[PDB]
């Protein structure tokens, strides 16, 4: 559990550990003879001048690039995300080269909820016409079995049509 | 015809580095012949001997004309991995922020459809044209002529029978 | 081999080897900086000397004989550093999945998603015609209502003609008009009987 | 001068991964000092 | 007929020492064709040289033939080259895709988006809405029976006057007899 901008503090360093070990003063003394023989002191502040401006230098390099595009905050949260998910164990999801099964995948959910909202209206909508459909076939009973009581009445009163019919047959000789 | 009596080498360079090895052999057959042609004749000698090398040799079924070398540059190796490197960051960024905005537009259309579909609630189907009313203008007359008629036939009645007592009265003394 | 990182690069912004690249073409062109830097200072110093010159194109051939030993030393030192900032930076764990791609983690089949949405215009178009339904429903009722109170009007007019029949004296002349002829029948019947005998 | 390495291949030939090992401390001071000599 | 070098010799000898024996059989085609431009025996020198250096060239042939550098002719940058130049075109592909399907997404979005402003079929209660009677039928129904009422009405009281004649006659009939 190291942060990432510690280990790449100790790469750079180490690099420059290396690369100032590998540049040894003997490496620069037996191919610059010819200049060692005179002021072995002048040369020797030329190889540290040399050796401090390099290593101030490349320090200065990685110190811009961590100032780049805020790499240390990006750094900082790619150890968020590993502390954050290091649970799992297993290997993750990687995007599979099919753009429609991911955004069908991101998608799904948002269309299962409007499936269920429209489910329960068409549902709500399908209870409300039932019992109306009740309502008016309730109604039409009582509008046919009205029907049926007004012609039995009018038949009713059409029936002492006969016994007019016979009132007048005995009152003619 | 029966083709191939070239010899089959599996790479143009191996040709290329030994025929420039044997080169000093016909360099050096240039040492019999006068000063005045020695250098033209030694370059037709050139020509013709490594073109009546590469004209019965082929590649992979390929002329030595035709034949591709797998040698690859490093200007093409730049220009290759530039595009290859353009192609990952652009598809890193389409997976990226592709499928939200994707997301942004079907979630807009989603409720946009649900928002249209609730204005059609007022759906306003008319309906019942019915018909022309008649009132009691004469419904009254109607009841009134029954009452006339009701209680002449109660007199009617009432008088008839008195009517058979003056009639069976008469009948005897 | 040949690894594009396209999940390491879409967290960052841009692939590692790149950034491994432009940080090559930084430190070497400050290494070749610096070794201007003491090969420009040996030769300012060396106007400056007694004696005869020992320089200048031997002093420079020299710098590059260590500029070639510096080259190869640092160059394999920056390969193996390289390495190791692709192995613990500018890399996803694989254990590890980005917040970008939560929820695809769980795929959903195309038949289920082609059946879903087909299903939810289905459903569209089915609670758009429940809707009118019920419009229609309503409307059918409550036209309805009408010839309802129009038949108990009616049966209103009938009830009150019962009711101004039972007043007067003849609740209904069923039994009324065959009592009416009946008694005629016999006031016939006697008034022929007082014909034949007043003569 | 002004003689150098200029292709640097970017992703050509190397080998890839590592999980839990010992703090990774130890693969740093590991991958220095491989094979080179002066 | 340069190509009559190549089928001139040796099939079965594998195909390095094939190789060898083209390298010598076009030496000597070389040399044979310059021997037709010869100026100025100055031709008998040349042999000399000729066929020393072309047995030279069998034994320098002979020799690296053993050693490795002439069985080289028979035998990964160009495999992760291969694979780079198919990864790019994946790619080149599957960016098409999301271009393509972003675009349509967004112009669904802001078509649906654009379009609202600028009894039915498979019906639940599909019976009920077919099973209508016809109201206006029964409201003409009454309109008739009331005149069916006024007409039986007009009838009794015909009748009614039918018989009054017969109850004045009759009364007055029953007072003749005085």
């Amino acid at each position: 559990t190291i942060s990432r901008v510690k280990l790449l503090d100790t790469m750079v360093d180490t690099f420059l550990q290396k690369l100032v070990a590998a540049g040894s003063y003997q490496r620069f003394t037996d191919c610059y003879k010819c200049f060692y023989q005179l002021q072995p002191a002048m040369t020797q502040q030329i190889y540290d001048k040399f050796i401090a401006q390099l290593q101030t230098s490349i320090r200065e390099e990685i110190s811009d690039i961590k100032e780049e595009g805020n790499l240390e905050a990006v750094l900082n949260a790619l150890d968020k995300i590993v502390e954050e998910g290091k649970v799992r164990k297993e290997p993750a999801w990687r995007p599979s080269g099919i753009p429609e099964k991911d955004l069908h995948s991101v998608m799904a959910p948002y269309f299962l909820q409007q499936r269920d909202t429209l489910r329960r209206h068409v549902q709500k909508q399908e209870a409300e016409n039932q019992q109306l459909a009740d309502a008016v076939l309730a109604g039409r009973r009582q509008v046919e079995e009205l029907q049926l009581q007004v012609q039995a009445q009018q038949q009713a009163w059409q029936a002492l049509h006969r016994e007019q019919r016979e009132l007048v047959a005995v009152l003619r000789e | 015809p029966r083709e191939d009596f070239r010899v089959r080498c599996t790479s143009k360079r191996a040709v290329t580095e030994m025929l420039q090895l044997c080169g000093r052999f016909v360099q050096k057959l240039g040492d019999a012949l006068p000063e005045e042609i020695r250098e033209p004749a030694l370059r037709d000698a050139q020509w013709t001997f490594e073109s009546a090398v590469q004209e019965n040799i082929s590649i992979n079924g390929q002329a030595w004309q035709e034949a591709s070398d797998n040698c690859f540059m490093d200007s093409d190796i730049k220009v290759l991995e530039d595009q290859f490197d353009e192609i990952i960051v652009d598809i890193a960024t389409k997976r990226k922020q592709y499928p939200r905005k994707i997301l942004e537009c079907v979630i807009k259309t989603i409720k946009a459809k649900q928002e249209i579909l609730k204005q059609y609630h007022p759906v306003v189907h008319p309906l019942d044209l019915k018909y022309d009313p008649d009132p009691a203008p004469h419904m009254e007359n109607l009841k009134c002529r029954g009452e006339t008629v009701a209680k002449e036939i109660s007199e009617a009645m009432k008088s008839l029978p008195a009517l058979i007592e003056q009639g069976e009265g008469f009948s005897q003394v | 081999s040949v690894d594009p990182m396209t999940y390491e690069a879409q967290f960052f912004g841009f692939t590692p080897q790149t950034c491994m690249l432009r940080i090559y073409i930084a430190f070497q062109d400050y290494l070749f900086e610096v070794m201007q830097a003491v090969e420009q200072v040996i030769l300012k110093k060396l106007d400056g000397i007694p004696d005869c010159d020992i320089s200048p194109v031997q002093i420079r051939k020299c710098t590059e004989k260590f500029l070639c030993f510096m080259k190869g030393h640092f160059d394999n030192l920056f390969s193996k550093m390289e390495q190791l900032f692709l192995q613990l930076i500018l890399r996803i764990p694989s254990n590890i999945l980005l917040p970008e791609d939560k929820c695809k983690e769980t795929p959903y089949s195309e038949e289920d998603f082609q059946h879903l949405q087909k299903e939810i215009e289905q459903l569209q178009e089915k609670y758009k015609t429940e809707l009118c339904t019920k419009q229609a429903l309503l409307a059918e009722l409550e036209e309805q209502k009408i010839v309802q109170a129009k038949l108990k009007q009616t049966l209103t007019f009938f009830d009150e003609l019962h009711n101004v029949g039972r007043d007067h004296g003849t609740s209904d002349f069923r039994e009324s008009l065959v009592s009416l002829v009946q008694n005629s029948r016999k006031l016939q019947n006697i008034r022929d009987n007082v014909e034949k005998e007043s003569k | 001068l002004d003689h150098l390495k200029n292709g640097y291949r970017r992703r050509f030939c190397r080998p890839s991964r590592t999980e839990q090992g010992q703090n990774v401390l130890e693969i740093l001071q590991d991958c220095f000092e491989e094979k080179s000599l002066a | 007929g340069i190509t009559e070098l190549s089928r001139s010799i040796s099939v079965d000898l594998a195909e390095s020492k094939r190789l060898g024996c083209l390298l010598l059989s076009s030496f000597q085609f070389s040399i044979q064709k310059l021997e037709p431009f010869l100026r100025d025996f100055s031709l008998e020198s040349f042999r000399a040289k000729a066929s020393s250096l072309s047995e030279e060239l069998k034994h320098f042939a002979d020799g690296l033939e053993t050693d490795g550098t002439l069985q080289k002719c028979f035998e990964s940058l160009e495999a992760s080259v291969a694979e780079m130049k198919e990864y790019i075109t994946k790619f080149s592909l599957e960016r098409q895709t999301w271009d393509q399907l972003l675009l349509h997404y967004q112009q669904e979005a802001k078509e649906i988006l654009s379009r609202g402003s600028t009894t039915y079929l498979g019906s639940s209660q599909n019976e009920v809405l077919n099973t209508k009677p016809d109201y206006q039928k029964i409201l003409q129904n009454q309109s008739k029976v009331f005149d069916c009422m006024e007409l039986v009405m007009d009838e009794l009281q015909g009748s009614v006057k039918q018989l009054q004649a017969f109850m004045d006659e009759s009364t007055q009939c029953f007072q003749k007899v005085s």
